[PDB]
RNA sequence: UUGGCACCUCGAUGUCGGCUCAUCGCAUCCUGGGGCUGUAGUCGGUCCCAAGGGUUGGGCUGUUCGCCCAUUAAAGCGGUACGCGAGCUGGGUUCAGAACGUCGUGAGACAGUUCGGUCCCUAUCCGUCGUGGGCGUAGGAAAUUUGAGAGGAGCUGUCCUUAACCGGGAUGGACAUACCUCUGGUGUACCAGUUGUCGUGCCAACGGCAUAGCUGGGUAGCUAUGUGUGGACGGGAUAAGUGCUGAAAGCAUCUAAGCAUGAAGCCCCCCUCAAGAUGAGAUUUCCCAACUUCGGUUAUAAGAUCCCUCAAAGAUGAUGAGGUUAAUAGGUUCGAGGUGGAAGCAUGGUGACAUGUGGAGCUGACGAAUACUAAUCGAUCGAAGACUUAAU
RNA sequence: CCUAAGGUAGCGAAAUUCCUUGUCGGGUAAGUUCCGACCCGCACGAAAGGCGUAACGAUUUGGGCACUGUCUCAACGAGAGACUCGGUGAAAUCAUAGUACCUGUGAAGAUGCAGGUUACCCGCGACAGGACGGAAAGACCCCGUGGAGCUUUACUGUAGCC
RNA sequence: AGAUAUAGGUGCCCGUACCGCAAACCGACACAGGUAGUCAAGAUGAGAAUUCUAAGGUGAGCGAGCGAACUCUCGUUAAGGAACUCGGCAAAAUGACCCCGUAACUUCGGGAGAAGGGGUGCUCUUUAGGGUUAACGCCCAGAAGAGCCGCAGUGAAUAGGCCCAAGCGACUGUUUAUCAAAAACACAGGUCUCUGCUAAACCGUAAGGUGAUGUAUAGGGGCUGACGCCUGCCCGGUG
RNA sequence: CAAUGGUAGGAGAGCGUUCUAAGGGCGUUGAAGCAUGAUCGUAAGGACAUGUGGAGCGCUUAGAAGUGAGAAUGCCGGUGUGAGUAGCGAAAGACGGGUGAGAAUCCCGUCCACCGAUUGACUAAGGUUUCCAGAGGAAGGCUCGUCCGCUCUGGGUUAGUCGGGUCCUAAGCUGAGGCCGACAGGCGUAGGCGAUGGAUAACAGGUUGAUAUUCCUGUACCACCUAUAUCGA
RNA sequence: ACCCUUGGUCAGGUUGAAGUUCAGGUAACACUGAAUGGAGGACCGAACCGACUUACGUUGAAAAGUGAGCGGAUGAACUGA
RNA sequence: CCGAUAGUGAACCAGUACCGUGAGGGAAAGGUGAAAAGCACCCCGGAAGGGGAGUGAAAUAGAACCUGAAACCGUGUGCUU
RNA sequence: UUAAGUUAUUAAGGGCGCACGGUGGAUGCCUUGGCACUAGAAGCCGAUGAAGGACGUUACUAACGACGAUAUGCUUUGGGGA
């Protein structure tokens, strides 16, 4: 396990807000030591999602933050209500994976090595 | 704690031999004949 | 050691004791070897050879010394700026305050005590502990190696037997080294209990913050106080010694020629490093064409590297496991070990709570399967073997 | 015999006692410190007070209980710097430097001198034995017919006062 | 002494921005320091303490990695438990409210929170009252019983370690801004002395002042230092 | 033929630098200065050729001096070394969208964190335009910057009642005449100055990018003035 | 540093002086009980004011600081103009 | 007599920046060309900067603008390691 | 083809020479500014409000000079002539 130059309560905050960004925008640039930390965090509640019954929903909110989602017309969803709604039927057939990192150069005010992490 | 004699111009830049840097991988893209890194994407019409 | 001299240093060469880390001498404290004894045995006294290793914890005092207590095979003595303050401490000693005895008309002082009291520096060069790159080793590579030379290790209690020596056994102390099966420690992305308070609209379930809020356990890894191993048996040449044959010296004599014997020491034996050992060694494998203006040159080969997924390796780099003709990490699935009975539901109870469903549910590093995601496409380097002589 | 008079009480090895770790008792396995006693007070002593004293003290000294990584003797874990990469970027110091070692030599303790020994060329992380390493024209010690504050029955004056 | 109740209007100058526990002020800096006063909610509490939040404000003007030594700041540790050290330095331990208990010595006030022990969570029964109100209500407190859970109930945070004996100074207080906080200085009390008022004493050339709008139970100076029991001899020398 | 090592010192002969006199010369067909060269004299030193440079400058004899530098922990300038080294000043951020030539760092959003007897709201002192709106990115900002307390050019502070003066006095400070003193001046009476105190008539609501008990709306109160016995030390 | 004039600050809790009243007791006092009362360079502890110990800092964040503990806190207190 | 480190501290918006509570202390900083004829227009760039074209004897005479030494910092190379 | 021997290629970097650049402000030439004097002439200003200052005035106005609400000037007498 990596530890990103936070401290442990700092560092599980800071992957509960990327796990729910994922969820979110299905595409986030990072840099490349959080997409490799973070890919193990939101890979684990795709399979509570797509495991289905209620104590594996009561184990999602451990994680996942109170955000809500705009739909199309004003139909309000919870980031909870769409990774056990929708993320959970495209990757019902899938044994793993279901994510995707994508390296790209350095940022400029720090040599910083930016990724882009995807929803496959 | 502080030098005893001041670094001549020769054993300075003997230290300089090995401070210097190295291109970068850099192929030529596919798609678009270009240069873009290895194992990153290209930076025109970015394809991978 | 106390001094004699005043040659080095006043634009600064930092005291005493203790701590850390040592290193050398031998005029030997123990252990090894011997001669003499006023040596019967057990213990000794003395002198010779011997520096391989070893050579303690406290009380009192700033102490060094010294005196004690309890041990040990032993509690050696000295040099190294009375070793070591750009390694540490600052208790004594000679900074400013204050006081007692004493001396002085006094300011003050010690022929003496007492209580308090500021130790700075980012390593440039040589040195020395690690770890890389370049060139060389007459073609370019991949492995395995010899060992010139170097560094380690070397300690010795008690008991049983022989029954005091010489002989045989069994077990310890102190030091080294490798390792985590065992007993333990830690274990901040592991499980559980619990308090205050603010939240997810409420109940129930949960999240933030309070040293990781606090408390009870704990996997891998790292670890000692834990678990194993080691200094074994021996060879060569000698020391002080003990001799044999033997003359110089018609006898004697270990010595001059000869010949033996003889130590924890010397050179090996054991354990690591070692062809930059420029004297650059050796084995068995792999690759081996086109073009010239005949001078030589290119790219390529075998081999590597860049870049990327990594850990058994790691400050970096290097070393190792792999890159789709793929199990290298992640996810997924099943396990080991850890926690110790989830949620929901139903029953019992007035209630806090209890029981069942059910060794439940969760679970970071550990063992196996599985290409679902990422190790894509590419690029750089890298040989055609000089002339002398002698044999084929 | 001397003097103006010769130290009373109370305390005493002491914030005072040099000899001295005095002696004896107590406390510890072992007590130069500590407490109780002794009087031989180098050199206590009565308003520069003597002797006693409840309470009070970031006062000094000695001993107990509890408690502990202070220690035997160290091990693991968290975070900041160190360390690699991107940005920005000093200072002290400095005669010129291609800056080994040993035994000598020498202004009598050598990177640089002699005779030997050892060492391919350039980095990076570390440690502090030397460069009599840096910093401050030694404060110790002596010397200037140097300075300054203070003292008095040193000298010479003087404000004041009678 | 003295002297002769509605209706319309008029009202000047200076300050006024912004920072103001702060990057606008004093510290050479957009500097971990200093800077009077007013206001100040909820849960918990004696509280303006403690922990978490409101109104409101802020996220710190270099970052990304990796998770060596060594330095720093923090947490844990088998068995032992001051053997460490000049010295228990540092760390650990104590810690709240309630109840029972408590020694010598004393200046009778103290010593004293002496010491040394026990309790503390939640549920349900029944039980005595005390603020305000016509009652219900609404607040504030207690006692006894029967149970339930855990390793642990001030379940977190904050809140004295105790005792024995000796020296010094009675005590609260003051001091070497920047190496000394004390046994040194003050002190309440004690004593000696000088001073009869335009006082002595002190400042100043003087005039004017302090002393003092005081008057010997007052004022200045020297020594001593609470309180208790006391303070011996010497007037030759110096004043 | 003979002499010639030399510190402290003594003695002699010279070289070069600025300015003056007299004489005679050279210079836009390129003086001085600067740079380079394999030249000359016993030395200090003197020429010549080229390049650059753009207006002055040598020679001879004599004269006069601010007349020659490697050292003073010298003075001033400006450039190294140490060195891509130390540091970058207490504390939590993440992602999305947008703007731009350029974004970890600017603006908007969501979530998360931190203070809350204060990191909140006022207000003295002190500072003096830092305030507001448009625009900018040289330097300042310990990084970046499209941003700013920085630069540019336009703005912003409204009072009979708030605080101060046209009211009072304290400590202190001044003081006609006066008293004292080499000078200068010191002191002091009446009388004045002097808040940190006493006195003193306005409230609530709305409004701007920037001011409000000041502007606006509503409702007030105080002093004076004119129309329609009392005053009094 | 001392002083002069005129202002301001000190959460919360604990102790329980002298005086009084009662009741008892005495020829009368004196006395000893109980309430009441609210003294003090008193006690505990924030704000505030100080500076005993240690670590860190020592080309400091700072030309006297910071972290953790420590002392006073109704007075000979602290602090403004 | 000096000729920009000289000569007044000051040749220049000098008793000025700046420093100090105050008295007071006290700098650095000259030169386009005869004439502004002070580079219209094109090209790269957000700009700064630059390459051409033109003005001029001359533009390294382009506004820090006469000459332009040394220390110091670079790029290319003949011989060398 | 084997043995024995001898010598050369390299340059990560460095050294010396040479060319060409940058920084910098010495040197040369130059002068508005000062330094030392000589001859002549002055040797006081102020309540009729001084020396020295503050604030202002221009078509646009930071700043120096000038000068004052008659303000970047007003009148008169005399020079001078685009
Ligand atoms: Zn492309």
């Amino acid at each position: 396990y990596r530890k990103l130059g936070r401290t442990s309560d700092q560092r599980k905050a800071m992957l509960r807000d990327l796990a729910t960004s994922l969820i979110i925008s299905e595409r986030i640039e990072t840099t490349e030591a959080r997409a490799k930390e973070v890919r193990s965090v939101v890979e684990k509640l795709i399979t509570l999602g797509k495991k289905g019954d209620l104590a594996s929903r009561r184990n999602a909110a451990k994680t996942l933050r109170n955000v809500e989602i705009l739909n199309e017309d004003e139909t309000t969803q919870t980031a909870l209500q769409k990774l056990f709604g929708e993320i959970a039927e495209r990757y019902t057939e899938r044994q793993g994976g279901y994510t995707r990192i994508l390296k790209q150069g350095p940022r400029r005010g720090d040599g910083a090595e930016s990724v882009i992490i995807e929803l496959v | 704690a502080v030098p005893k004699r001041r670094t001549s111009k020769t054993r300075k830049n003997k230290r300089r031999t090995h401070f210097k840097i190295s291109v970068p991988g850099m192929t030529e893209c596919p798609n678009c004949g270009e240069y873009k890194l290895s194992h990153r994407v290209c930076k025109n019409c970015g394809s991978y």
